[PDB]
């Protein structure tokens, strides 16, 4: 099976297993942040400072 | 239904 | 067994208190997470004395800077308004998580003997908890902040013959004025360790005398070791606690408050409406309730003298209320009152309100003087419903 | 503090060996009405002074504000 | 024993410094 | 009497920036500190709120500086010990339109403007209170005759307010052209003074989510690491030599 | 006193006793404490060693329901006797022991430890 | 630049107009009596809750 195989990988010394950890750690952090970032962005559409209209034409 | 006193050690004793 | 070579880390001096009071400290094997509530307690200590080092790394604690300096917590200090919600929401589910730790020890009457002693200091950690609390709240020198300041300490001048001498030393100089807030700065500082130590003789006692279980029965039969059976049951309430503080910080953090606070102190008018936190509002309630300030005074004295004289009941052999009837009934009766009288606080002193603190008071009092009588009838019983 | 052994015998099987969350979907029907019929009474003596109590204050306040309703 | 010492010695110290710089992620350092 | 005291209660209005995942509609955060600006700044303050916290917000850097230029504030002593003014930076906080509470009282019938840095967070049902105080000046009911120099404002506690109707049809124009009528332009000041008391919301409702989330995932496993443990004692069975 | 066999109340409150008692496989004794009295642990240490081990064994099958969240099987449930008690003889020939010692100048023969 | 709100209220007028009819008996018994206190600021209270009420999300659906 698949969790024997990365068993196989990745639990057989612990040294390994906190390195797997913090890097998943990161990159699932990373990916929800991303998630969540395209979510409200979708929800949110207009309302964003970067597309106001009249951002530059006060000068 | 529960035993009498008599048809156990602890009872008896 | 002689220890010529060391075999295990945890039995060797470095950590062998630690050991046996944290690993090895043999636990009931049924406890339910209410004892979670209990160490859950502990962390959000932990929480708040970490949150507001790091506050007071910020706040100034003169009149003319104080509400400013909080404004700048929360809208300059990179990630400050998470130290400010966490602090003071932090206070709110200290007081959630404590009311849950109490309620179940009255439930399973955990305060028996042999924990007369535990009982006894958990009350002396609820009033420095109170103290705390309210001082800190002082703190950020708001409308809501300097009256109720004024109003709790000047209701101190119901003591019949140094009142006021006491009321004008709190003071320090005939106001609530920046000595007051300087005063209240530095203890507000202070009283958190003070409440640790207190927390670690509660912790100290109990273990001296085990741990009390849902059944109230002797449980020296069927015991296991805390760790790690009792630490991961303490690690799901920790989950949970985290998820229900997150909901009250990021989305909804000024519903616990009142938003006087947001107003500068400005002791020329005062609020229409002058309440405590919330968890202050069943004491204030019973306070308010029972007319002529020093009957009042008194009265908090008594509901103090109550939790206290509680463990020292005469009989009271059947501990748990799962073997209780009436007992049960008259707990489930006890907490709904207590949270009438909490609803009632946050009441103005206009009619019916008067008549219901004035019940609500009486039966909250009237618990405290009918659990001796089931006891007496419950030594009473075994000698009438025997089956033969 | 001491131990009192009470002679018995037990066979425990391994965690790895058995499934770890099916005991909270075996009989979630039984369970609904265990903690039903074991706690309507303690729900009745919680929620029962609340509810009255409220019933009864936005009565009493309907009535005053009618009646000084000019 | 001493070649199984030191392996996990390395091995320990790789995720020391995958753990610093979780905590501390330095693309200023990285990059050069 | 005690209606009137606790004046008319606030509707719930749906707020552009209400909901786990809402932003604050920042061309109307935009649109209403220009109105805040034309016909607010003349006697409330603010005094919390940096002319740097618009930037990245409703206005660009250099319009921003523009603006500060505008205003001239008095700066410390010189090398003479002398006081001076010179065009405000992109530093200095909102203008303040009176000397002190004293003058503001003076100037505005004894009642005092009140501070609109937390004016939303400062009354109960917030921006909802304050967008029916602005829109709802309406006609006395019968027989309840106010004193002059008043205005009657049912949803002010006590039904009388001291400050005028401020918000007309037409008294601004707009700079993208929208139809500046009475609700809009409410609308857009209460967005602004919303933002103002938090403008950390977007970050707070984002962290939440993330948190919430997260924490959820490691309830699940907590969950399961706690059955996993104790699952060698619960399907146990033991033989005790006893009966009854 | 008019408890047994003449209280509607009574009656019902024993029925509840009952149910609960047998529920967990206990009797009414075993919820004596001896931590809590002092006479408890007196009477329990001259009771006979079968009728402490049986109530030690009914205590810890008790507790090891409670831990399982689980009740008797309805067999057991049905042959159960929770107030066939054991200890209130003993106990009150202790009282009575303590009674006298204190009542004609006489030390306890056990005091509770200051905690 | 016709203001929104007072248009959709003069709109909604007619949908509770139970709590206006008890503020005009209100109305016409003031005006009978003409010497009291004679407010009954209860009945404006109701009828502009009622048209609040109404008013709540039209306003912001009809808004720029
Ligand atoms: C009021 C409504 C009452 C409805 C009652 C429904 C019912 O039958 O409940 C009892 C029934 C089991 O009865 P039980 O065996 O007596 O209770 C479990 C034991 O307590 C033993 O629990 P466990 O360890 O086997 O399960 C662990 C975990 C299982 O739950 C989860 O994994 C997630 C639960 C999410 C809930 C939202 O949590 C629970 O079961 C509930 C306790 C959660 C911890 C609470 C600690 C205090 C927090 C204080 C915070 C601060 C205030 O539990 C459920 O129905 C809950 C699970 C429902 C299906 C979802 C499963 C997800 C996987
Ligand atoms: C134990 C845990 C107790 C949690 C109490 C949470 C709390 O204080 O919520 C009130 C707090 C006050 O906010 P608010 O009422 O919107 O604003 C205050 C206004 O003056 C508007 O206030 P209002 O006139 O609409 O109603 C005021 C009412 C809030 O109204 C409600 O809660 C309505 C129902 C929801 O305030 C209370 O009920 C405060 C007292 C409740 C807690 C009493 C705890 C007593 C514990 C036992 C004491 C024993 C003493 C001796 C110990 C030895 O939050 C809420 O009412 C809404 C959130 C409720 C969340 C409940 C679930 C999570 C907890
Ligand atoms: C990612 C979210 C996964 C959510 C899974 C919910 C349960 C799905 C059904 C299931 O297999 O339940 C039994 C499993 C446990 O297996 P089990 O051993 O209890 O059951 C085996 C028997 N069958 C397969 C028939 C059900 O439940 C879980 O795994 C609970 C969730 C734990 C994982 C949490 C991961 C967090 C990652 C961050
Ligand atoms: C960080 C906070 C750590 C708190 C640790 C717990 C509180 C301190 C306890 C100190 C103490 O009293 O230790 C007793 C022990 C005496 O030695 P021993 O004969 O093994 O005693 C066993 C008890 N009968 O004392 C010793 O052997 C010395 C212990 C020194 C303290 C070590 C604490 C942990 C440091 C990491
Ligand atoms: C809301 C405030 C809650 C405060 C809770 C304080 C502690 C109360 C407590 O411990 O309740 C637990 C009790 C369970 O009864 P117990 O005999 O302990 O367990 C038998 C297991 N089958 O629970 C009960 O007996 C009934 C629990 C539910 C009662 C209220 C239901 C509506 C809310
Ligand atoms: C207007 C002014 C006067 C106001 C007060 C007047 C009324 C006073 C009280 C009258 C009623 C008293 C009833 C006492 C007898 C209870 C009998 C009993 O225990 O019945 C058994 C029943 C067991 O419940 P269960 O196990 O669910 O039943 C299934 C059975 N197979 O057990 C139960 O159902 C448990 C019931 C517990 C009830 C506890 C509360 C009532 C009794 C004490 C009242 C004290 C009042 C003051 C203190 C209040 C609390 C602070
Ligand atoms: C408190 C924390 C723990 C303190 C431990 C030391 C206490 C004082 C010394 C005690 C005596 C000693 O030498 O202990 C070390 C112990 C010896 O092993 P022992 O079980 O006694 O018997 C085998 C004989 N060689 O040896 C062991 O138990 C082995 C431990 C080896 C650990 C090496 C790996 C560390 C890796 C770096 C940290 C983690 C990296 C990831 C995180 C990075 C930062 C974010
Ligand atoms: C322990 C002290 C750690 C101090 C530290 O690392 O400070 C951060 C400092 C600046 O790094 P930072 O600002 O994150 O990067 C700029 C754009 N990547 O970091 C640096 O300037 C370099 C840090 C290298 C790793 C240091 C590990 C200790
Ligand atoms: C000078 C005239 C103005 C102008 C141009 C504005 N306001 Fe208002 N305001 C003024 C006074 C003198 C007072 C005090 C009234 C009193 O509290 O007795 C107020 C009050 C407010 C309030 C507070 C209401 C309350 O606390 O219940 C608010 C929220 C308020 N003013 C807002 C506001 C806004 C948004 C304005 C721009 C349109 C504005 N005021 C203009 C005096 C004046
Ligand atoms: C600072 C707040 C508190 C902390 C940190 C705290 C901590 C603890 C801890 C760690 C335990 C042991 C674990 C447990 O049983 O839950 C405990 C038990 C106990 N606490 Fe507290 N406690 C606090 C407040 C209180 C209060 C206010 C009371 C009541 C006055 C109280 C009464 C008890 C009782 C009776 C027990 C015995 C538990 C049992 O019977 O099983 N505690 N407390
Ligand atoms: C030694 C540890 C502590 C320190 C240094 C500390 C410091 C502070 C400071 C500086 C403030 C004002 C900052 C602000 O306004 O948010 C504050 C507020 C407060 N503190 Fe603490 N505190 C500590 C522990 C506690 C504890 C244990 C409690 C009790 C729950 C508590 C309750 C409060 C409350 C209620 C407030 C007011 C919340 C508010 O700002 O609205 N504090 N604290």
């Amino acid at each position: 099976g698949i969790f024997e195989s990365l068993y196989k990988v990745v639990m057989r010394r612990n040294s390994v297993y906190v390195t797997f950890v913090i890097a998943g750690a990161f990159l699932g952090e990373r990916a929800v942040d991303y998630g969540i970032h395209k979510l409200w962005e979708a929800n949110n559409v207009g309302k964003r400072y970067e597309d106001i209209p009249v951002l530059g034409q006060k000068l | 239904a529960p035993p009498p006193p008599t048809a156990m050690i602890y009872d008896r004793a | 067994t002689i220890r010529n070579q060391r075999f295990s880390l945890l039995k060797e001096p470095i950590s062998s208190t630690l050991n046996q009071h944290l690993i090895d400290y043999p636990t009931p094997s049924n406890l339910s997470y209410w004892w979670g509530f209990g160490s859950l307690a502990g962390i959000c200590l932990v929480i708040q004395i970490v949150t507001g080092v790091f506050l007071a790394m910020h706040y100034t604690p003169h009149v003319d800077l104080a509400f400013n300096s909080v404004e700048h917590v929360m809208r300059d200090v990179e990630g400050g308004w998470l130290l400010r919600y966490m602090h003071a929401n932090g206070a709110s589910m200290f007081f959630i998580v404590v009311y849950l730790h109490i309620f179940r020890g009255l439930y399973y009457a955990s305060y028996s003997s042999p924990r007369e002693f535990v009982w006894c200091l958990g009350v002396v950690i609820f009033l420095l908890m109170i103290v705390t609390a309210f001082t800190g709240y002082v703190l950020p020198w708001g409308q809501m902040s300097f009256w109720g300041a004024t109003v709790i300490t000047s209701l101190a001048s119901a003591i019949p013959v140094v009142g006021d001498t006491i009321v004008t030393w709190l003071w320090g100089g005939f106001s609530v004025d920046n000595a007051t807030l300087n005063r209240f700065f530095s203890l507000h500082y202070l009283l958190p360790f003070l409440l640790v130590g207190a927390s670690l003789l509660h912790l100290a006692a109990l273990h001296q005398y085990g741990s009390n279980n849902p059944l109230g029965v002797h449980s020296e039969m069927d015991q296991i070791s805390f760790y790690p059976y009792f630490y991961v049951k303490d690690l799901v309430g920790w989950v949970a606690f985290a998820i229900f503080f997150s909901i009250w910080i990021f989305y909804a953090p000024n519903v616990l408050g009142h938003p006087d606070n947001y107003i500068p102190a400005n002791p020329m008018s005062t609020p229409p409406h002058i309440v405590p936190e919330w968890y202050f509002l069943p004491i204030y309630a019973i306070l308010r309730s029972i007319p002529d300030k020093s009957g009042g005074v008194a009265a908090i004295a008594l509901v103090f003298i109550c939790l206290l004289a509680l463990p020292f009941f005469k009989s009271m052999y059947v501990r748990s209320s799962s073997f209780r009837p009436i007992y049960q009934g008259i707990f489930w009766l006890l907490l709904a009152d207590c949270l009438l009288l909490g609803w009632i606080g946050c009441q103005p002193v206009e009619a019916p309100f008067v008549t219901i603190g004035q019940i609500s008071s009486f039966v909250f009092f009237l618990f405290f003087a009918i659990t001796p009588i089931l006891g007496r009838v419950g030594r009473g019983i075994p000698n009438s419903y025997t089956t033969d | 503090k001491q131990i009192v052994p009470v002679k018995s015998v037990i066979y425990a099987l391994s965690p790895f060996q058995q499934k770890v969350m099916t005991g909270l979907w075996k009989d979630l029907p039984t369970k609904i009405h265990h903690k039903v019929s074991e706690n309507w009474i303690s729900a009745t003596l919680l929620l029962g002074p609340l509810v009255g109590t409220y019933a009864y204050v936005q009565n009493y306040l309907e009535k005053e504000k009618l009646h000084h309703r000019y | 024993i001493q070649p199984a010492d030191v392996k996990a010695a390395a091995m320990w110290g790789v995720a020391a410094a995958t753990g610093g710089l979780y905590l501390v992620q330095v693309s200023i350092l990285v990059l050069p | 009497a005690d209606e009137a005291e606790h004046g008319l209660a606030c509707p719930s209005y749906p707020w552009p920036h209400k909901g786990i995942l809402s932003s604050y509609d920042h061309a109307s955060i935009r649109r209403g500190h220009q109105v805040y600006t034309e016909v607010c700044a003349s006697c409330h303050s603010m005094s919390l709120i940096s002319y740097r916290d618009l930037v990245g917000v409703a206005y660009t850097e250099e319009e921003v500086k523009a603006m500060a230029a505008e205003i001239e504030v008095v700066d410390g002593p010189n090398d003479e010990g002398e006081m001076f003014t010179r065009p405000g930076k992109l530093s200095d906080r909102f203008p303040q339109p009176y000397a002190n509470e004293a003058a503001a009282r003076f100037a505005n019938g004894g009642a005092y403007p009140p501070d609109l840095s937390l004016i939303t967070k400062a009354r109960h049902n917030g921006q909802n209170y304050v967008f029916s105080l602005l829109t709802g000046y309406r006609d006395p009911p019968a027989g309840v005759s106010i004193r002059e120099g008043l205005h009657y404002n049912p949803y002010f506690p006590g039904g009388a307010i001291a400050m005028p109707k401020m918000l007309n049809d037409g008294a601004v124009e707009y700079e993208d052209g929208t139809p500046a009528t009475e609700a809009q332009m409410g609308k857009d000041v209460v967005s602004f003074l919303s933002w103002a008391a938090e403008p950390e919301m977007e970050e707070r409702k984002l962290m939440g989510f993330k948190w919430i989330f997260v924490l959820s995932l490691a309830l699940l496993q907590a969950a399961y690491y706690r059955r996993l443990r104790w699952s060698v004692l619960k399907s146990r069975k033991l033989v005790l030599d006893v009966v009854n | 006193f008019l408890d047994p066999k003449k209280n509607w109340l009574a009656a019902q409150h024993m029925k509840s006793l009952v149910k609960r008692l047998s529920k967990y496989g206990l009797r009414y004794d075993d919820l004596y404490d001896p931590y809590y009295d002092l006479d408890v642990k007196e009477a329990l240490n001259r009771l006979p060693k079968e009728v402490v081990d049986a109530r030690h064994a009914r205590l810890k099958r008790a507790i090891d329901l409670s831990m399982k969240h689980e009740y008797l099987p309805e067999d057991l449930q049905a042959m159960q006797t929770p107030f066939r008690g054991y200890l209130q003889d003993m106990l009150a020939l202790v009282k009575r022991e303590r009674a006298e010692r204190e009542a004609l100048g006489g030390l306890p023969l056990y005091q509770r430890s200051i905690p | 630049p016709v203001d929104q709100k007072r248009y959709l209220e003069e709109s909604c007028k007619p949908k509770c107009v139970k709590p206006l009819l008890e503020y005009q008996a209100c109305i016409k018994r003031i005006h009978g009596d003409d010497s009291g206190q004679k407010h009954c600021t209860g009945q404006y209270f109701d009828y502009w809750f009622c048209v609040d009420k109404c008013v709540a999300p039209k306003l912001f659906t009809k808004l720029k």
